[PDB]
């Protein structure tokens, strides 16, 4: 599973 | 190729606007108590892929900061900016 996620 | 550890320095540049972006997304992954940062995807036409970021390279640091040092709000911070760099960590792909 991931944790969370950014995107820029 | 091999099973070299191999790093890559990359920075990159663009406008300060909400409208320029880098093009590429991270993920925060624990695995057996350890975490890390993956390059979650790369966009196809975008800044980061032109300066040769892979999905699935490793972030081991921003901006001189370890990724296991690294919290959603310093993200958010260093990712805004309108320069960044990146050490990855990155695999021959064959
Ligand atoms: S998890 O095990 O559901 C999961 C889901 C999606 C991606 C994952 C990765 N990627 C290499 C980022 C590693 C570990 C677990 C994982
Ligand atoms: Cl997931
Ligand atoms: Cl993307
Ligand atoms: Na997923």
């Amino acid at each position: 599973t991931k944790q969370e996620e950014f995107y820029a | 190729g091999a099973m070299g550890k191999v790093t890559h320095s990359i920075h990159i540049e663009k406008s300060d606007t909400a409208a320029d972006t880098y093009g590429f997304s991270l993920s925060s992954v624990e695995e057996d108590g350890i975490r890390r940062l993956y390059v979650n995807s790369v966009k196809e036409t975008g800044l980061a892929s032109k300066k040769g970021l892979k999905a699935g390279d490793e972030i081991l640091e921003i901006n001189n900061r370890a990724a296991d040092a690294l919290n959603s709000s310093m993200l958010k911070d260093f990712l805004s900016q309108p320069s960044l760099g990146l050490l990855v960590r990155t695999y021959p792909e064959l």
